Order: C-alpha cells, then structure tokens, then sequence
C-alpha cells in the first residue's frame, strides 16, 4: 500500500503528489529535526 | 482528567487545572534573543512556576 | 562568551548535521608550566578548530 512503514519509497522520496506534515513546533518536529536522516523529511514537513 | 482526578483521590491533594495560553506542548526557542533560549507551551508554565 | 553562545545559538537552529566535538578555554593569566594547554589541546579530533 502507500505507506508499507516508516520507511517507505513514497515517505523517503517526497514526490509532489504524496505530501506528508505534521504539527510544528511539537515533539515530533523536535524528533524529526534532531536528525540530519530525517532533515529531507523535515523539508517536506515544514511548508505543510 | 480522569487519571488526575483517581489521583487526587489517592493523594489527598486538591487540582485546580487550566489550559495552556500558546495552545502547544512544549518547545525550547528564543524568538528576539540570539544569546539565550527559553520555554514556551505547558513545560514552559511548569518552569515559571 | 559571546563567540562560543553564538556559535551554538546559530548551530542551534541549523537544520544541518553540524557537529563540535569540544570547547577548550585556555588559561593565559598563568605561566605555562605543567603543560595544561598542551594537555588540554592535545586531545583535539575534529578537522576543524575555531581559535
């Protein structure tokens, strides 16, 4: 399906199709900008 | 509020509760200050008491 | 004071993977006898070293 876990082609690669976000300034915000990993997550999270 | 109130009923201790004024959890940041950092959200309230 | 706190205030906010290691303060009010800057700067890794 779309989201076959946390890491996915659709999650790893943020298409402009496919857009996932979450809460800013939360504790996820926090986990997923303390990792540089996630930094390219953080990119497609921060403007959604 | 339930879990706070079972508790207040085990320890004698009353609550008076009330919601966070910035409407977030909690987060460490410095909006006008480049030298020093400070809480905002529900820990930030914890903080200042 | 103010080099190293902005240099964390900025490296704070900084979305990039930046790292430091450590940060040394140097003694120079006293002589230089046991070797303490030598002690202290020899544990140095990092690539890069802000003075």
């Amino acid at each position: 399906e779309r989201i076959t876990g946390i890491n996915d082609p659709r999650l790893r690669n943020p298409s402009d199709k496919f857009i996932y976000a979450t809460v800013k300034q939360s504790s996820v915000d926090i986990y997923f900008r303390r990792q540089v990993e996630l930094s390219t997550m953080y990119r497609h999270m921060e403007k959604h | 509020v339930d879990l706070l109130i079972k508790l207040a009923r085990e320890m004698d201790f009353t609550y008076e509760v009330h919601l966070v004024a910035d409407g977030k959890f909690g987060t460490q940041e410095r909006v006008n200050n480049s030298n020093a950092a400070a809480w905002n959200g529900m820990m930030g309230e914890l903080l200042s008491g | 004071q103010d080099f190293e706190n902005k240099v964390r205030s900025t490296i704070e906010n900084s979305f990039v993977g930046w790292e430091l290691e450590e940060v040394i303060h140097l003694d120079m009010s006293l002589d230089d006898i046991d070797s303490k800057i030598q002690n202290q700067l020899c544990k140095l890794q990092s690539p890069v070293i802000l003075l």
